[PDB]
């Protein structure tokens, strides 16, 4: 049971019907046995559980994809962004729920898919990536070579990590429910995106008429926030 | 070119484990310094985006934890024939590296030296698993420096450290080049979150970037 | 004390060996095993995780153009859509897969295999098609007519937009004699149009395909090689960096 | 015989084995182990002990007199007595105590740590101060309106002339990449005046302070390396009398 | 200068263990002597006060009490390659220690003798605890000579003697360097009475002068 | 076989080992102990007569 109802936020939609636990995990909070990780770790409630949708992108036919870097999408962002702000740790899972609102004359197929790491290269040259070139925020980016994921690996074995396909014939939605993936217990914000909300449509959008400016909405809830915690007692 | 057929008689998925996928001693640095006493000396960063067949195979994961066993395989080539000693000391992160082969820092009683001959077996020592991590992140999206303009895809954590390697050997009348092949196997490897193998040839070992 | 003699390979550093070394950092704690999603446990395990084929499988067709079969108008009565050779070895539309990638880490390779055809196009889009595993030994169907006299599914997309499509067993190797001795072939996947592609006024005239691959679990690997897709050949960029 | 064949690495003499090897003098009795004071079985119990900072930290304070912060009526009403930047690795007032010269043998060192402030002014010396513990990635307060707004502890030294001030959990390590990376920030302990400092018309105008810095017993250091606090560069006078 | 920072995830308090944090095997003694037949051979008094690394880590304490693990790493550079047989005779306190390359007490059987090869690995022998108190007094506040005007700081009892190293082969007609490195790794170590880190920089190997 | 490296210390003449070496005359047997009078078992024995 998912139910897209987090904190003061909420998604009526009528066809979801289904969810991708990413790589079959939950996401929760930090475990008991790590310690380590300092000794306070606030843990928010549905302040920042709560989602955070983006602006609508304009999918047209001529389209090759859209990338949301998380949590760089939500660092400039209300209470998830004042408190990346403020805090130098947190440790988020996230619930995304993609739609890609369309009618039954519409035709395409978007590969919603999540990729944990995804280091991008730049294209024909050896400079890597720059803080504004990786670092975009709110509005995301756009794939400049889709097909090999802007990293120079193929879009065609991309399904190897958490995806779902919004077919428009069949589902016009799609939730991937991320956990906490990195190596680290908890991680750097402001300087370090463990997931990437890629959405890259295979098939195009067609449609006999002018080019249809049908919207891919994306909706990012940061489920089970820690952070550091600032509100430390010193005796 | 003839095309054959055979019938594939199998049983078993343990050679296609991780385990047994990655731990194969790979050839992953090998350069030459010519010796008369970088300053005649060999050092190297240990990582594994040295050579493109390492590189690929281990892009396969987003995630690794393993003991790098390194093995280095020293070979002599004069310009009589003598005999060496070696010191392939391993500097870890935050131990100084050395500039010439008679610096201060070889006789470092933290690092891990290890001193061997050339008539010798070659030399091998399991560097155990020192990301600060738990895994070393393969792909690090995201920035050492926060929010600076330097280098993208460089996680702080994943620096194995220098691997310096000199000849113990004061001055000889002979010059001679020594060539300093090293072998590292990966061991108990896991690996977590695997990805799309690359199809476009590298560009740097910097980084991911693609030509097309 | 112990009177031991030296073995012939005494010495020898074989590279496959699984002998333990002495740590260099002994009595250093790691850091400790942190639960990361996603453990990989085995390679077959991404093996049999679907993945896109290259159906287009035409020479003009560059880059992301060859994920997809368009199918309209053009496509008159019975047309081949696609072919999709079975030889995960050579260059086709199973070749830059992840059941072809990591099969080319191994020389031999045995299993079945399960392709998933998902149609795109609109919901209004009906149309069939008649989707014919050839066997291996047999030949490739070139008419509609000879395509349904073997192993075939004919796939009316109405709501039914997915196709399971179970293939038995597609093995092969390499080979070498006293090299241009590949796999021979193991068999075809090929569509043929049953019907026309009905679309309504509104929809889009051009419909597509996208087809999957994946392996079940009985698929295997062994004789781990190293895989030809990359190779260097002049230069990596600062590659003296990791030295200087 | 026993069949034994060299492994590589066979012959190596490695810093850091734990081989045990031939006694020069077998058969020689050592002189008996004397019970004395104060054993240390394990160098954290050395980082646990109190040690002073320097905490006066102007380039000026040439020697002892950086243990100290004089306050006296030219701190005006708030003021920035100190701040002691919590990097233990960096120069600073943490740079020379037992928890900074231990924790310079080790790269990697995480753990709680625990501030004592002692006030050495006389017995009628009244006042206040707030000791603000701001937290890594906080920015460190300028005025004493900010210094209360986060973490902080008025400290009114009545009778009360002592602070145990715990610290959450100051980390941090050395860095390398493809040297010049340390430790960003791990936050600071920052002291304002409250009030004006109130001495009578016998004691001293001017009245100091004591800093002390331990480690609780969740503080640790890994991988081990040397320290460079000390260093020969020209030579030791009759370093060659150990040999003739 | 970059500013990064990593979650630091440590597990125990093994690797702060004395016993742990002093055994390094760490070079303790090298010099070079030039053969042909001091006259041409190495000897040293073994102390620990020849670098300040292992100097300055082991002034962190006040007794200690470690079997010294000595390994003899001996290279050789000619000014054809000989083989050539070294004689590392250890010379406790009280046994004569030799002046000349062919004395009469290279042939002491009293003396811990060790021949080897420089073909051979390295020499290594574990001498044992020999102060005669029941700790070495690394800073020992007092004098040797009964209130004589000589040398502060020296313990009579702290002497491990003096490591005697030459070469068993007679006259060569090469001539040649050979430098002795000496490898110390204390074990089975007890410590007592912790002292503060030393900030200055020394003065002498003779005591603790500082200069500021 | 058995999987045996070199340790540091190999090949070297300690001439405080106590190693047993391979008998010059084996299975020759020696002549059988007599009980001769005053066995000196400990050298300070020797120092405790006057």
């Amino acid at each position: 049971v998912l139910q897209l109802k987090l904190g003061n936020s909420a998604i009526v939609t009528q066809e979801a019907a289904n969810y991708c636990c990413a790589y079959g995990e939950w996401p929760n909070y930090l475990p008991d046995h790590e310690a380590v990780a300092i000794d306070k770790p606030t843990q928010p409630e549905t302040a920042t559980d709560r989602f955070y949708t983006l602006k609508s992108v304009k999918w047209e036919t001529g389209s090759t994809g859209w990338w949301w870097k998380l949590p760089d999408a939500l660092n400039n962002i209300g209470m998830f962004g004042q408190n990346v702000q403020h805090h130098y740790l947190y440790r988020s899972g996230f619930l995304i729920h993609v739609q890609c609102n369309a009618t039954k004359f519409h035709q395409g197929a978007l590969l919603v898919v999540a990729i944990p790491e995804h280091q991008r290269g730049a294209h024909n040259t050896n400079t890597s990536p720059g803080f504004d070139d990786i670092m975009k925020g709110e509005e995301g980016g756009t794939f400049n070579h889709p097909y090999v994921l802007d990293d120079g690996t193929s879009l065609a074995c991309a399904t190897i990590f958490p995806h779902q396909w919004i077919n428009l014939r069949t589902n016009n939605s799609a939730t991937i429910v991320l956990p906490w993936m990195n190596a680290a217990p908890m991680d750097f914000p402001l300087r370090h995106n463990q997931w990437t909300l890629a959405i890259i449509p295979v098939v195009p959008l067609g449609t006999r008429t002018t080019s249809s400016m049908v919207p891919i909405t994306v909706s990012i809830a940061p489920m089970c926030c820690e952070f550091n915690g600032l509100r430390h007692a010193i005796t | 070119a003839i095309q054959t057929r055979t019938v594939i008689n199998q049983h078993g998925v343990s050679e296609t484990l991780v385990e047994n996928f990655l731990s194969r001693a790979a050839l992953v640095s090998k350069r030459s310094f010519e010796y008369k006493d970088d300053k005649n000396f060999f050092k190297w960063t240990i990582n594994t985006r040295s050579f493109v067949q390492l590189r690929r195979k281990l892009e396969l994961f987003t995630y690794l934890r393993f003991d790098a066993e390194i093995t280095i395989l020293t070979t002599v080539a004069v310009n009589g024939l003598p005999d060496l000693t070696l010191q392939a000391m391993f500097v870890p992160t935050g131990a100084l590296t050395p500039e010439k082969q008679d610096s201060f820092h070889w006789q470092s009683g933290s690092n891990a030296s290890v001193f061997f001959k050339i008539s010798d077996p070659p030399a091998r020592i399991t560097i155990p698993f020192m990301c600060i991590n738990s895994a070393y992140s393969v792909f690090y999206d995201g920035f050492a420096g926060f929010e600076k303009n330097g280098l993208y895809g460089i996680n702080p954590a994943d620096t194995i450290g220098n691997l310096c390697v000199r000849i113990v050997n004061e001055h000889q009348p002979v010059g001679f080049t020594v060539t300093v092949r090293v072998y590292m196997k990966p061991k108990h490897i896991k690996a977590w979150a695997p990805r799309p193998p690359r199809t476009l040839p590298y560009m740097s070992i910097a980084n991911a970037n693609y030509k097309g | 004390g112990v009177p031991t003699y030296l073995l012939p390979g005494s010495g020898q550093f074989l590279t496959t060996d699984d002998h333990s070394s002495a740590p260099a950092l002994p009595c250093f704690n790691p850091t400790p095993e942190m639960h990361i999603p996603g453990q990989v446990r085995n390679m077959l395990e991404v093996v049999q995780v679907e993945s896109m084929m290259e159906i287009n499988n035409t020479e003009s067709a560059v880059g992301m153009e060859r994920l997809k079969v368009d199918i309209s108008a053009l496509t008159d009565v019975d047309q081949l859509l696609f072919n999709i050779p079975l030889d995960i070895q050579l260059d086709g539309p199973l070749r830059n897969t992840l059941v072809g990638n990591i099969s080319r880490y191994y020389t031999h390779w045995s299993g079945s295999l399960e392709m998933t055809f998902m149609f795109c196009g609109s919901f209004m889009a009906a149309g069939k098609l008649i989707l014919c595993y050839t066997p291996p030994g047999g030949s490739c169907p070139t008419t509609r007519e000879t395509a349904m006299l073997g192993t075939h599914i004919v796939w009316d997309f109405g709501l039914q937009s997915s196709v399971t499509l179970i293939i038995p067993w597609i093995s092969g190797s390499h080979y070498r004699m006293f090299a241009k001795s590949t796999n021979a072939n193991v068999g075809y996947v090929t569509c043929f149009m049953q019907t026309n592609l009905i679309v309504p006024s509104e929809s889009s005239d051009t419909c597509s395909l996208i087809g999957f691959i994946a392996a079940k679990d009985d698929f295997s690997l062994r004789l781990m090689r190293d895989s030809p897709d990359i190779g260097q050949l002049d230069h990596l960029h600062a590659a003296e960096a990791a030295y200087q």
